[PDB]
């Protein structure tokens, strides 16, 4: 059936999109040294296919790492808009998950999920590079579990 | 015919790739640089026929003229140098 | 048969670029005390196909203030030249046997400035135009020595043909003589290809165009190293063993293309002003001096070469 | 292939027509580049290997390059030019057709005169040494170094003095 | 001698590239007069037969020109081999 | 370890060796087991056209020899 | 107690020997081949990388991760 | 030969027409001048190759050199005009009428 080949086509597209993840590392604060340590040898970001840091204009995933303020939210939103679909976002840290240690402040956004839509939340202050890697692989699986062509076919 | 075929093929391949791509889903320093490059590229034009000139009999003459070319080119370079034409410190 | 020869020439060089990407990544990793790609396929041999699929499957956010004409014909031109350069190369017998072949190389290399400049003038900004002007000036400046070096080294073989260098080095490389001309030629290949430490233009395009630019870049890299091998490192040519010639040529070209990445990982970048000072104050004087030296050498020596 | 050189010369004509009509200093550069490519092609057709490759490597790689360079750095594109660009493209079409009618009338008025359409593929090469070596164009362009050294000194002096002239003009 | 030699050492330290350029310039302009192997270049490029040697009539008075390629009355470039 | 870049180095090496030997073999095949004759000047072109004319099958590489 | 960085104990010698040594350093590109050698040495070592989901990084009995409410 | 020469002369004439008819720019005139240069280069090389006169090949080289120099000085003048007025326009050179 066409269903078989369509499933295989979606699987191939998702394999590519998940094996060639390129991150825009919107690194604001002390949840970025861990991303650096994850690129470092012991974890070798580049080993799964995730380049160290590419340009925000040809990137696929976007890692929000650290406290997002009300003076920095518009630039993050502009970057998200400039980014090309299909684009995914990963929130690394308490600061970006809910504001964290500054949630009750006047110059902090209580969650990057108010400025942009998020796919994977990584908890920690800071979360080890191992946890960030776990989260990126969780994103890989979230991608592998897509059915775009199937939903366009049975429409 | 063969060169034509090869270049046509390359052009077709490039356009095909770039179609699939869409169908799947003032400072005077730069001017002076360009001018210097002109004045050296024309020297290349005057210098390229040496592999045919060194086959002649008037070796004492080709030696001379090539040395003249290179020497006066080096002098023009040195003057553009002394006059601060290779600096970039606006 | 000729179309089959064209396929045999084009397909492998594209595969070789796609895998030179991976070789770069792995070498840089192991020099940085890491592995590089290991997963997508055995040792990573599927990562380039994965990346190609990803890019060509993305969605192109074409700048609105632009011109589609210059947006499409820039990478088309880049790839066309990067492929048409490989044509005259004797490996050992060439697909197209030209006289004035190195001149065809010079010209079809100098023709890329047009794309690297139209892209900038198309992108409606001032920063992109600044970068484009600077890169054009760099490429231009280094073309001068790229030309004079050959102009002076083509007097040990009195012809602009590439099929004469084989017999010119039938007994000894053209490196022992002109090793000061190579050291200046090996570098102008970096600055010409905007390769580190001369990457002041990549240190603004959609998926497909960026991919074509990447292809052109790495193809030009392999080709410049191939020219180095053919000119200054003349391989073995036993009339009956084109296989031997091709093996040695491949080995040396891979050595050189790995040296480029060795360098990228080993050294810092340059500053545009210092990069231009380099040429206009160290390479051009020595180049002209050695040009005079090599015009005189075949005379005060009786070793002036022939015109066949 | 009898129509080869004629097609090339016609493309050169159209390029120079797109120059005469002045779209902008950048599309004019593209037209110049096309015309020069075609000029080299026809020179090679007539046997000028060195001349054509020199055109390639110097006129395009050296002259039109700085033309576009100076254009970008010292020129601004104004929005009006687009409607007028379309207008002059229509003008170019009309000029092409007028030239076709011109050529027709000239063939009707001079069969073996202006253009011998019957003898198009002919009258390209008149004579050639069949058993002759040493008859390319480099053998002539390299005369300069033995005979006609006067031309070489002239050109070298022009280039030399151009340095001083440009530094004094820009300053 | 001392002052100029100190100048040359200062250069040799500061800008060896200029020194090398100028010295190669001098070598180029000088060696072709020292060398004995220079003349041979013109000799060879003359000896190369890119054309047909159109013969001449045997009008009697021409003893120093041969009637066959294999006669010793004409030039003989054994010096090229011995070179 | 350092011996894991070879899976790619050798791939590229094979892809860079193919052009040369492919062209050589195709030349030997299309030109009668002989190299493709080059023509840098008009003399060689004349020799080639002459061989072609004396062949009798309109092919420059059909050498005839003494028998004819 | 202090030290000096980028200060020489005294002037140098302009001897032909040292001048030629510096000119060799400049022309022959000497101080850069050593960096190339460092990179080659690192290429010929063992990387510190680990298969993550199969090989895990080492921790301590004091690690502070996820929370838990205990029992008796 | 006759046809290509007729077309080359027509092209030179068209480029001279462009020069003598300004259209508010100056680059669009320098480019017509360079088109003229190119046409003359081509005609000269073609006549040389047709007549087999290898004692006339330096002529294209010389004219190319000198056209390059002319273009360089013209570009410099255009650069000054822009630096002063802001545009490579020709209505701004309305001085000297007094
Ligand atoms: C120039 C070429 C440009 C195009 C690119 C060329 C494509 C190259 C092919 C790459 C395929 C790789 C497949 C993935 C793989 O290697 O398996 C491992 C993968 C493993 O990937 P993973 O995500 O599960 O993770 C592996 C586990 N770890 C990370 C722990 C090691 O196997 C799978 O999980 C399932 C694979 C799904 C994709 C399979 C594709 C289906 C076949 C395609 C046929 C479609 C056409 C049919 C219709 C025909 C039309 C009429
Ligand atoms: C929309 C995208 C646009 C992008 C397009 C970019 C295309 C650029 C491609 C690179 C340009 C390559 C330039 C080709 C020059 C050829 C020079 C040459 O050496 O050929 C000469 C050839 C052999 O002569 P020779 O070597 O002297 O001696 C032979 C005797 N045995 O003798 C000959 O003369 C062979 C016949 C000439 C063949 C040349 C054809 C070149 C390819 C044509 C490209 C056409 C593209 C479309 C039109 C361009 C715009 C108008
Ligand atoms: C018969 C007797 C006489 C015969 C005449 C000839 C005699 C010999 C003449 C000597 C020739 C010397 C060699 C020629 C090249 C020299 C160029 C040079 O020296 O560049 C200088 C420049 C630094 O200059 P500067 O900034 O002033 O120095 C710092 C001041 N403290 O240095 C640089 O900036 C260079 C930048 C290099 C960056 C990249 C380095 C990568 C190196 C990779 C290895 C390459 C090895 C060669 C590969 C060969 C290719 C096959
Ligand atoms: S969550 Fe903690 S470690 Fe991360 S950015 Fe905020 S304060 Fe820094």
């Amino acid at each position: 059936r066409a269903e078989y080949v369509v499933t295989k086509l979606d699987d191939l597209i998702n394999w590519a999109r998940r094996s060639s993840l390129w991150p825009m590392t919107f690194g604001l604060a002390c949840c970025a040294v861990e991303m650096m340590h994850m690129a470092a040898p012991r974890y070798d970001m580049d080993r799964f296919g995730v380049v160290f840091r590419a340009s925000p204009r040809q990137a696929d995933v976007m890692i929000v790492a650290g406290t997002l303020t009300n003076k920095m939210a518009p630039a993050l939103r502009k970057v998200y808009d400039q980014m090309p679909e299909p684009r995914y976002v990963v929130s690394m840290g308490s600061c970006a998950n809910g504001g964290g240690y500054y949630h009750y402040s006047y110059s902090v956004v209580r969650g990057c999920d108010r400025i942009v839509p998020v796919d994977i939340y990584v908890p920690g202050c800071p979360p080890t590079a191992e946890a960030l890697l776990y989260g990126i692989l969780q994103l890989q699986r979230k991608i592998k579990r897509e059915q775009k062509l199937k939903i366009w076919y049975r429409r | 015919m063969n060169l034509y075929t090869v270049i046509f093929i390359n052009i077709l391949l490039s356009l095909t790739l770039i179609l699939v791509a869409f169908w799947l889903p003032f400072s005077m320093k730069f001017f002076l640089v360009a001018i210097t490059f002109l004045l050296f590229d024309l020297e290349i034009a005057l210098l390229l026929p040496l592999p045919w000139a060194i086959q002649t009999i008037k070796t004492s003459t080709m030696m001379i003229m090539a040395f003249i070319l290179v020497t006066i080119l080096s002098l023009g370079l040195a003057y553009e140098w002394t006059q601060k034409g290779l600096e970039w410190t606006e | 048969m000729f179309f089959i020869n064209i396929l045999t020439l084009l397909v492998p060089i594209l595969i070789a670029m796609a895998f030179l990407t991976l070789v770069e990544r792995k070498i840089l990793g192991y020099m940085q005390l890491r592995k590089g790609p290991n997963i997508v396929g055995p040792y990573g041999i599927l990562q380039p196909f994965a990346d190609a699929m990803k890019l060509f499957m993305k969605e192109p956010m074409r700048p609105l203030t632009t011109s589609m004409s210059l947006f499409i014909i820039a990478p088309t031109l880049s790839l066309t030249l990067a492929l048409s350069l490989w044509v005259p190369l004797p490996m050992p017998h060439p697909l197209i046997n030209l006289n004035l072949g190195i001149l065809f190389i010079l010209a079809t290399s100098s023709l890329s400035v047009y794309s690297i400049l139209w892209s900038g003038w198309a992108s409606n900004s001032k920063y992109s135009l600044f970068g484009a002007l600077r890169a054009v000036a760099q490429t231009i400046s280094y073309e001068v020595t790229m030309a004079i070096i050959l102009l002076s080294v083509l007097l040990m073989n009195g012809s602009y043909s590439l099929q004469t260098l084989i017999t010119t080095q039938e007994h000894m490389w053209l490196l022992l003589p002109a090793w000061p001309m190579a050291m200046m030629w090996f570098i102008s290949t970096l600055a010409e290809t905007n390769r580190a430490p001369f990457d002041l233009t990549e240190g603004e395009y959609a998926a497909g165009p960026f991919a074509l630019f990447f292809m052109a870049e790495y193809t030009n890299i392999i080709l410049m190293n191939a020219l180095t091998t053919i000119i200054f490192l003349g391989p073995l040519y036993y009339i009956n063993l084109p296989e031997l010639y091709s093996t040695n040529f491949m080995m040396e070209a891979l050595l050189l293309s790995s040296t480029f990445l060795w360098i990228r990982a080993s050294y810092p970048r340059f500053r545009y002003d210092q990069l231009m000072h380099l040429l206009w104050k160290n390479f051009l004087p020595l180049t002209l001096a050695l040009c005079m030296w090599h015009i005189s050498l075949p005379i005060f020596t009786a070793g002036v070469p022939p015109y066949m | 292939m009898n129509n080869y050189i004629f097609v090339l010369s016609s493309l050169f004509l159209v390029g120079c027509l797109g120059l005469a009509l002045k779209p902008s200093p950048i599309y004019g550069g593209l037209g110049l580049i096309v015309s020069g490519f075609v000029g080299c092609l026809m020179v090679l057709g007539f046997g000028g290997s060195f001349l054509g490759l020199m055109v390639f490597l110097i006129y395009l790689g050296g002259m039109l390059v700085v033309f576009g360079y100076t254009t970008a750095m010292a020129t601004e594109e104004y929005p009006e030019t687009w409607g007028s660009n379309w207008l002059i493209l229509g003008f170019l079409v009309l000029g092409v057709i007028m030239e076709v009618f011109l050529i027709c009338v000239l063939n009707y008025y001079d069969e073996v005169g202006v253009i011998n359409l019957d003898g198009l593929g002919d009258w390209l090469m008149y004579e050639v040494d069949d058993v002759g070596v040493m008859l390319e164009g480099g053998i002539g362009v390299a005369a300069m170094y033995s005979c006609a050294t006067w031309m070489m000194v002239v050109a070298g002096w022009s280039l030399f003095a151009g340095i001083f002239i440009i530094i004094e003009i820009t300053r | 001698a001392g002052r100029i030699s100190a100048f040359l050492k200062n250069a040799w330290a500061k800008e060896p590239v200029l020194v090398v350029s100028f010295s190669v310039w001098g070598l180029a302009i000088i060696m072709p007069m020292i060398s004995p192997y220079t003349k041979y270049a013109s000799m060879i490029n003359k000896a190369t037969p890119y054309n047909y040697p159109v013969p001449v009539r045997d009008d009697g008075n021409m003893p120093d020109v041969p009637s066959h390629p294999q006669d010793p009355l004409g030039p003989s470039l054994d010096w090229l081999k011995n070179l | 370890m350092w011996f894991e870049i070879l899976p790619g180095l050798a791939i590229m090496g094979v892809c860079l060796v193919i052009p040369g030997v492919s062209t050589a073999y195709i030349h030997k095949f299309t030109n009668g087991g002989k190299e493709k004759r080059v023509a840098r000047v008009q003399y060689q072109w004349y020799l080639m056209e002459r061989d072609r004319r004396i062949s009798g099958v309109n092919r420059y590489y059909v050498s005839k020899g003494l028998e004819n | 107690t202090y030290k000096y960085v980028n200060k020489k104990e005294q002037e140098s010698e302009v001897d032909m020997k040292s001048a030629t040594d510096n000119a060799a350093r400049i022309l022959m590109w000497t101080e850069l081949i050593r960096g190339l050698g460092m990179t080659l040495s690192y290429l010929f070592r063992e990387p510190a990388t680990i298969n993550y989901p199969f090989e895990k990084g080492p921790l301590s009995p004091r690690f502070r991760g996820e929370h838990a409410l205990r029992r008796y | 030969m006759p046809s290509t020469f007729f077309n080359l002369t027509m092209a030179f004439s068209l480029s001279l027409l462009g020069t003598l008819m300004f259209r508010s720019h100056l680059m669009s005139t320098l480019l017509c001048l360079e088109g003229m240069v190119l046409s003359l280069f081509i005609m000269t090389s073609v006549t040389s190759l047709n007549s087999n006169s290898m004692s006339s090949m330096p002529i294209p080289i010389t004219i190319l050199v000198f056209a390059a120099c002319e273009a360089a000085v013209g570009l410099a003048l255009l650069v000054k005009v822009s630096n002063t007025y802001g545009t490579d326009y020709v209505q701004n050179l309305n001085l000297l009428q007094c």
